[PDB]
């Protein structure tokens, strides 16, 4: 939410 | 057995800023 | 983490964030122990007075990281779990006693100058270094009060059993120890909201390698005048971890 997105890789 | 060890630190024999703290208390 | 100050960069190469995948959020903190295994507590796992029970799907394990909210380009690494194991005994209907969980991961993680796994105690070193007033170390990304940009560090001096007893009504157990500053004392702090399963350690001045004693588990409030951290005490549930990871 507040956290930058994580490459969808994960 | 390489636990506990940081690089950035015991690796390079660089102690970190409060470390010390904790050795003064072990009395 | 309350009253605590940034951690330098590499500080604590063993600390884990938790994540959850949907929505993308905070859960806890957590240790790296090896390059396949990580620790934190069971509340961060199941909790059923707050309809808290995640399975492996629902998560991820977030390593070398410094900042809370930022994807750590080339330096964090981001692991999946492949199991998840509670302690049998885990009281979470009372008091938390022995608020345990390993976690392994799909894949092994590779060690670098922010990822290092951090040493668990064996009974000589419990010994030596759990006693009263002698401090140890406690990192998270919890709460400031009753959120940080970077990951928080404060050192905490280990509190007498019978002043642990007589600061709360719950039933303290000896898988449990506390930490904190008196009021007389005048310096604070605490672990907080957030920093659940985040670890409490301590560096030997026998073989100068870091060991993590506690993980954080719970606390009346945050940083509360007369009230105590407390966390599990590692090396009296030692004997489950090895049979699990054995
Ligand atoms: N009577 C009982 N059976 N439980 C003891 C309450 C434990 C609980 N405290 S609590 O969430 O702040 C709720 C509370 C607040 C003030 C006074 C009483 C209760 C607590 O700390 N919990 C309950 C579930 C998870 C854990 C937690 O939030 N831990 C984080 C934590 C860990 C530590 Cl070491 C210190 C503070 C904090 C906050
Ligand atoms: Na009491
Ligand atoms: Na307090």
């Amino acid at each position: 939410g507040d956290f930058e997105e994580i490459p969808e890789e994960y | 057995a390489d636990c506990g060890l940081r690089p950035l630190f015991e690796k390079k024999s660089l102690e970190d800023k409060t470390e010390r703290e904790l050795l003064e208390s072990y009395i | 983490i309350v009253e605590g100050s940034d951690a330098e960069i590499g500080m604590s190469p063993w600390q884990v964030m938790l994540f959850r995948k949907s929505p993308q959020e905070l859960l806890c903190g957590a240790s790296l122990i090896s390059d396949r295994w990580v620790l934190t507590a069971a509340h961060c796992l199941l909790y059923p007075p707050w309809d808290k029970n995640f399975t492996e799907n629902d998560l991820l394990v977030r390593i070398g990281k410094h900042s809370r909210t930022r994807y750590e380009r080339n330096i964090e690494k981001i692991s999946m779990l492949e199991k998840i194991y509670i302690h049998p005994r885990y009281n979470w209907r009372e008091n938390l006693d022995r608020d345990i969980a390993l976690m392994k991961l799909k894949k092994p993680v590779a060690f670098s100058d922010y990822i290092h796994p951090v040493c668990l105690p064996d009974r000589e070193t419990a010994a030596s270094l759990l006693q009263a007033g002698y401090k140890g170390r406690v990192t998270g990304w919890g709460n400031l009060k009753e959120q940080p940009s970077v990951l928080q560090v404060v050192n905490l001096p280990i509190v007498e059993r019978p002043v642990c007893k007589d600061s709360t009504r719950i039933r303290i157990t000896d898988n449990m120890f506390c930490a904190g500053y008196k009021p007389d004392e005048g310096k604070r702090g605490d672990a907080c909201e957030g920093d659940s399963g985040g670890p409490f350690v301590m560096k030997s001045p026998f073989n100068n390698r870091w060991y993590q004693m506690g993980i954080v588990s719970w606390g009346e409030g945050c940083d509360r005048d007369g009230k105590y951290g407390f966390y599990t005490h590692v090396f009296r549930l030692k004997k489950w971890i090895q049979k699990v990871i054995d």
